[PDB]
């Protein structure tokens, strides 16, 4: 809990609200820019370095196999920390439309502060999910085996219902669960009886047997469901198995950042309270072998302009260290774009 | 709007009044970011504001009578001020 602004280079304007931050071996990857890719950068990706709270988007090859993908801007980023590796799933093209492919990012070559990574188009099969945004995916294992649980988030109206009037309007995808194996890219839905209404934008902490479903938004109604959900999976010989179970204490929160500070310890910072209350309380989730316990901690001192500005974004640069933005007084003697701060935790 | 300038070029061309032939319509399209569209309210100078006109305009419509196509109506001045129907119009960055 310790802010600090932080100064960007020349291409700041890159920073959007909806960007990634991936993570390899503390080196950290800047992806999803405002707008199509550049020709000083052919990819998106960016060395993401901050130094004495400047930072250099510098640009970063990919490998000679890989597939050049899109900046997408609210993508389900797991890592499958098992040849470490991320997936990306759907987000919103920079033509405002959807995508539902699977990208893999792996690191091919790397030789004294210089990548070359490799991301490879994996497709699904049998019920594939829908291409949505805003929903969340994790890695998830059991009896020695790993699966991808995938909780849904909005999208736009199916190919039916889509009048061109409000041909931009979203609704929640049906709140099902999607299990997806890597091995061969093949998805599986299930129907959880104990999860009801849609929900999208959530924080989703997983737990080396289940996934902890926590805050979000759901748009049918216009509301911040402060339940949770603890998504047990079990893999046995043939299919697998899922069940739910609701818990008390659960906090009310959409679009809020997650980082891992200690081992089997996350922390959580500010998403939005009410549509008018952007959250400012910070809170630690103690995990456990079977017990979740959300508490308050030492409610990080926001600056004014924190405290002034009403949206608010960012992301876990990975070592309990909160990337956040700010977009900055409109009216006002020529204020940039965007300001950034960064939060360590310890 | 131009159903009587086409009547009258239906007219010119002898052709009939009471025809329903399937008129191919040939519509031009153009979207042009004007910039800095804003003006001082009070006092400062500070922000400039840009917008966004995408709009047509009806190049030339043509029947296809019997086994030839006739130029029931072609636009006199094309590029003109005052013939590129506005469609639509936003204030944002090209
Ligand atoms: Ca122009």
């Amino acid at each position: 809990m310790s802010l600090q602004m932080v100064t960007v280079g020349h291409n700041i304007a890159l920073i959007q609200p909806g960007f990634s931050l991936m993570n390899f071996d503390g080196q950290v990857f800047f992806f999803g820019q405002k707008g199509w890719p550049k020709r000083s950068c052919p990819t998106g990706v960016f060395h993401f370095d901050i130094k004495q709270n400047h930072l250099k988007l510098k640009p970063a090859i990919f490998s000679k196999d890989s597939c050049y993908l899109p900046p997408l801007r609210y993508p389900a980023t797991c890592s499958y920390k098992g040849k470490h590796q991320y997936i990306i799933h759907g987000g919103k093209t920079p033509n405002n439309e959807l995508s539902d492919k699977i990208y893999i990012m792996s690191v091919a070559c790397k030789n004294n502060k210089k990548v070359t990574f490799r991301c490879t188009e994996k497709d699904l099969v049998g019920d594939v999910p829908e291409p949505r945004y805003g929903h969340s995916i994790d890695v998830v294992y059991s009896r020695g085996k790993s699966m991808g649980v995938l909780f849904g988030g909005r999208s736009y109206m199916p190919s039916t219902q889509r009048t061109t009037e409000k041909w931009n309007s979203v609704a929640d995808c049906l709140p099902h669960v999607f299990l997806i194996d890597f091995e061969f890219g093949c998805a599986t839905s299930y129907i959880l009886p104990e999860l009801q209404d849609g929900l999208s934008f959530h924080v989703s902490i997983a737990r080396n047997d289940t996934v902890y479903i926590l805050g979000g938004h759901s748009l049918a109604s216009n509301i911040r469901p402060a339940n949770l959900y603890r998504i047990r999976v079990d893999l046995p010989l043939g299919t697998p198995a899922v069940n739910c179970t609701v818990l008390p204490g659960g906090i009310s929160v959409s679009s809020a950042i997650l980082t891992q500070t200690n081992n089997d310890e996350f922390v959580i910072v500010g998403g939005y309270q009410l549509e008018n209350q952007k959250r400012m309380v910070c809170s630690l989730v103690s995990l456990g072998d079977n017990t979740i316990e959300i508490s308050e901690m030492e409610t990080p001192d926001w600056t004014s302009d924190i405290k002034h500005s009403k949206i608010w974004f960012g992301s876990n640069m990975g070592n309990g260290t909160i990337f956040l933005g700010i977009p900055g007084d409109n009216k006002q003697a020529m204020s940039e774009a965007f300001y950034f701060y960064t939060l360590r935790c310890s | 709007d131009m159903e009587e300038d086409i009547l009258e070029g239906m007219r010119s061309q002898d052709l009939d009044d009471y025809l329903n032939g399937p008129f191919t319509v040939v519509v031009k399209e153009s979207c042009d970011g004007m910039g800095d569209v804003s003006e001082k309210h009070g006092s400062g100078p500070a922000v400039p504001e840009k917008a966004v006109r995408f709009s047509f305009t009806v190049m030339r419509i043509t029947i296809e009578h019997g086994s030839q196509n006739v130029k029931v109506f072609e636009e006199p001045k094309p590029n003109s001020e005052l013939c590129c129907k506005p469609l639509c119009l936003m204030l944002a960055d090209e």
